[PDB]
């Protein structure tokens, strides 16, 4: 659970079947399994809410490497089909949690940010971040210089 | 004018301090190490 909450570590869902389903193969407490996954029309919805977890939370771990992906690769990474991909694309785009834009002129599309919405921000971010770094540079290069030239 | 005549006050040839006041004054009152500004464009947006 908690290792699946931080970056979710794109595991096998049948190893999730192992973990969360051999709890019924417990010669001890099964009242966790009975309360959580012993339910059927709530517990099956929890199984597919955990398929909703793999799509939901793993789109939120894959949201870094986008602005370039096709659709087949997103099927090959979300650990499901392209039809399950499009159904999950539907319910997560009506979620509209992070701004999606999907299109099938050839299929190169993704869940996305607002798609680099600005002009000169690149000059600001790149050149002023890097150059105010380069102006803090000399101010602590004199630091390093004096501290190492005390001795040698 | 009664009871008082003023005295003359000039300010010394103070280059022994005016030197270093000038030097710190302009070596400091422009961006310190002077690599600071070298804010640039959204101030131009508001200014235009």
């Amino acid at each position: 659970l908690l290792k699946l909450f931080t970056t979710m570590e794109l595991m096998r869902w049948s190893t999730l079947v192992e973990d969360y389903g051999m709890e019924l193969r417990k010669g001890s407490l099964e009242s966790p399994a009975t309360d959580v996954f012993g339910s059927t029309e709530e517990g099956e919805k929890r199984w597919k809410d955990l398929k909703n977890r793999v799509v939901e939370h793993n789109i939120r771990i894959m949201a870094k490497y986008y602005t370039r992906i096709t659709m087949k690769r997103m099927a090959q990474l979300l650990d499901l089909s392209v039809d399950e991909s499009e159904a999950f694309l539907s319910n997560l785009v009506v979620n509209k949690t992070i701004f999606a834009k999907v299109d099938r002129l050839a299929g190169i599309i993704n869940f996305q940010r607002p798609k680099d919405p600005n002009n000169l921000l690149n000059d600001w971010s790149q050149k002023l971040n890097s150059l105010m770094s380069l102006v803090n540079k000399t101010t602590h290069l004199i630091a390093k210089e004096e501290m190492i030239h005390n001795l040698q | 004018n009664r009871h008082y005549y003023s005295i003359t006050i000039n300010y010394r040839k103070n280059e022994l301090e005016q030197k270093m006041l000038l030097n710190l004054h302009k070596k400091s009152w422009m961006e310190g190490l002077t690599l600071q500004d070298y804010v640039v464009k959204e101030m131009l947006e508001l200014a235009k």
